[PDB]
């Protein structure tokens, strides 16, 4: 007699989205759905600098105007979710006996759990990379105490 | 420098961008900038 | 705490490429942010400043 | 209540697209279960060798997990 | 020219179909059709 | 001579930078010819072989 053996599965997960945290206050999020195709980003500012007409004869700054640009930072995140072929080959067929109905719904729960963990891994990786982007462009406090 | 001097529909925002700017840009906070003073402060020809 | 919750956007901003952007993406390989605003501020009302 | 950076449906259909095909069973038990397997075999060879889009689709669909030699 | 470069053979009466359904099977009106059908099979795959 | 005159065109087939082209003229410095035909090729039913 071949006994089927059931083992208890758990999903110790906290469903966190990037719009659920307060970190998204710092970031205006757009979903450019083709960012693998972008080679580079660009954004230009054209600051016109006004001056002060002065009574004393000084060398007058004739309409200074800065044109600065800002290149985008493009970095990808990659999770590596595994999936065994043993509970994958039974996903193609249909059950007709209750042992096949047991192992098929076990395979379905396995691929659905490991599939939604990859999404959660990408969300946590998204929040991690946003936080480290905010860390990388961050001077310490004792510098901006005087430079600001 | 990668700055394009082309004319543009420059969207006008209201934030005080030039808060201590010239002493910042002369020291080179920006990776690539261009200062246009006087006759070069115009729109370029197409 | 002075407050317990803050309002905010429920979904990400949608910026997909339109037909004009795709043509500029196919031929020259250069996409602008808002092609309708560039058309509105160059070839629809250029003298109307912003 | 809110929207994630990934939709589950797009990742689901991408995994369903990049899935390997099932290995071909061949029931030697019943002739009624045998004729369907041999019909699947001849349809597989037909759509894998005829000069159409089916051949290049099945050729891209194939993955090459080779077993090692044993002493 | 005894005829103006025209020959009218009845040989090309049965090979008007056998040679045709091979060059029209890759004529981009069926390649897109077969690939859209395979895309429909791909969409039919995970919903079960 | 088998003929004494030929039927030809009467004016130069002009082409100026129109509206849709002017955005790529100003922002990129890259104008294509017959932008509308490119829109007709890769936006309006791109599944049609030419």
């Amino acid at each position: 007699k071949f006994e089927v053996l059931l083992g208890v599965y758990t999903n110790a997960i906290q469903y966190v989205r990037f719009l659920e945290t307060a970190l998204a206050v710092s970031c205006v999020n757009t979903e450019f759905k083709d960012l693998s195709r972008m080679t580079d980003g660009k954004i230009q500012f054209r600051i016109s600098v006004p001056t002060i007409a002065h009574g004393d004869g000084r060398r007058p700054s004739k309409q200074r105007t800065f044109i600065v640009v800002k290149n985008c930072h493009k970095h990808h995140i990659s999770t590596e979710m595994e999936l065994s072929m043993l509970d994958l080959e039974i996903l193609h067929s249909i059950p007709e006996t209750p042992v096949e109905y047991a192992e098929y719904v076990g395979a379905v729960k396995t691929v659905a759990s490991a599939l939604q963990f990859g999404v959660d891994a990408l969300e946590r990786g998204l929040i991690n990379t946003v936080l480290s982007v905010k860390l990388r462009h961050a001077p310490p406090m004792f510098i901006l105490q005087t430079l600001a | 420098e990668g700055v394009e001097n082309r004319p543009f529909p420059y969207l006008t925002v209201d934030a005080d961008l030039l808060s201590n700017l010239r002493q910042s840009a002369a020291e080179g906070l920006f990776h690539s900038f261009d200062l246009l003073v006087g006759k070069d402060a115009r729109e370029a020809g197409i | 705490e002075a407050d317990n919750q803050i309002m905010g956007p429920s979904s990400y901003a949608s910026f997909v490429v339109r037909g004009e952007n795709l043509v500029t993406a196919v031929s020259y390989g250069r996409v602008m942010r808002t092609f309708e605003h560039f058309m509105a501020r160059i070839v629809d009302s250029p003298e109307k400043a912003g | 209540k809110v929207q994630g950076s990934v939709d589950r449906r797009r990742l689901q259909r991408r995994i369903a697209g990049l899935l390997p095909p099932p290995a071909r069973r061949l029931n030697i038990s019943r002739g009624s279960e045998f004729t369907r397997d041999v019909r699947g075999l001849v349809e597989e060879h037909a759509q894998a060798s005829s000069l159409s889009a089916a051949a290049v689709w099945r050729a891209g669909l194939l993955a090459p997990w080779r077993p090692p030699v044993f002493g």
